């Protein structure tokens, strides 16, 4: 599955460093390099990476149909 | 309270069983098909304490008195939840302040394997260094679908908030304490239940399962919610309630 963050918290900095506060079950996104999860079932899991980029905000824009 | 009725032996991943009945005031968190997703501690006959971002609910059911869940022979009581108390100032995104109070709809009866452990005063001062116990029925090992049946136990240190930082960086809150990162890990399906440190020869609960590595691993230190920062909250719910 490939990369995609909804939040992103992008933070002071040049070049930028950005945090993504996305909650995801089971596991966290594919390329996150440093996962946390809650000790529950199912675990809840949140990447703490710190990218100087987003990826693409998972949902679609659903505004290009519409004139 | 603190004082099981059968003595533990202490030498999860990387942990080991249980003696059973050792943990008396540990109890499971079912769902109505009977499945373990969370751990708790009784506190007395009436109230468990559990972990916020469990998500319980009154339709799931508070089980004490089991070591082996795969058994249908243990004398185990199922008690329904008649209140769930789910701290208002949890932050689903942060984690913090990790803890819920439910109120069980009938008393739970005390014996040789259910009883409460103690809770401390939030001026209790719990060095870092300290072996403590954590138990709970989550998995053995990260790659597994399968949660053991008998409880788990491990011994393991406490940490400073600020060695903790270290690991976890600004994700570490004063309502949080840190313990492990020293060959063992809770894991998933131990969310709730109790870190326990022996306070005056009393088991007193210092921690509740919350969260850490994702992939439970055993050089990094499980993350708790920190009693002492929350248990005048415990204190008050129970007074009021």
């Amino acid at each position: 599955s490939k990369p995609c963050c909804d939040q992103c918290a992008c933070t002071k900095s040049n070049p930028p460093q950005c945090r993504c506060s996305d909650l995801r079950l089971n596991s966290c996104h594919s390329a996150c390099k440093s996962c946390i999860c809650t000790f529950s079932i199912p675990p809840q899991c949140f990447c703490v990476d710190i990218t100087d980029f987003c990826y693409e905000p998972c949902k679609p824009s659903e505004d290009d149909k519409e004139n | 309270c603190g004082v099981p009725a059968i003595q533990p032996v202490l030498s999860i991943v990387n942990g080991e069983e249980a003696v059973p009945g050792s943990w008396p005031w540990q109890v499971s968190l079912q769902d109505k098909t009977g499945f373990h997703f969370c751990g708790g501690s009784l506190i007395n006959e009436n109230w468990v304490v559990t972990a916020a971002h469990c998500g319980v609910t009154t339709s799931d059911v508070v089980v004490a008195g089991e070591f082996d869940q795969g058994s249908s022979s243990e004398k185990i009581q199922k008690l329904k939840i008649a209140k769930v108390f789910k701290n208002s100032k949890y932050n689903s995104l942060t984690i913090n302040n990790d803890i819920t109070l439910l109120k069980l709809s009938t008393a739970a009866s005390f014996s040789q394997t259910v009883s409460a452990v103690c809770l401390p005063s939030a001026s209790d001062d719990f060095a870092a260094g300290t072996t403590c116990v954590t138990t709970g029925w989550g998995l053995t090992r990260y790659t597994n679908a399968n949660t053991p049946d008998r409880l788990q136990q491990a011994s393991l240190p406490l940490l400073s908030n600020t060695n903790c930082k270290k690991y976890w960086g600004t994700k570490i809150k004063d309502a949080m304490i840190c313990a492990g990162a020293s060959g063992v890990s809770s894991c998933m399906g131990d969310s709730g239940g109790p870190l326990v440190c022996k306070k005056n020869g009393a088991w007193t609960l210092v921690g509740i399962v919350s969260w850490g590595s994702s992939t439970c691993s055993t050089s990094t230190p499980g993350v708790y919610a920190r009693v002492t920062a929350l248990v005048n909250w415990v204190q008050q719910t129970l007074a009021a309630n």
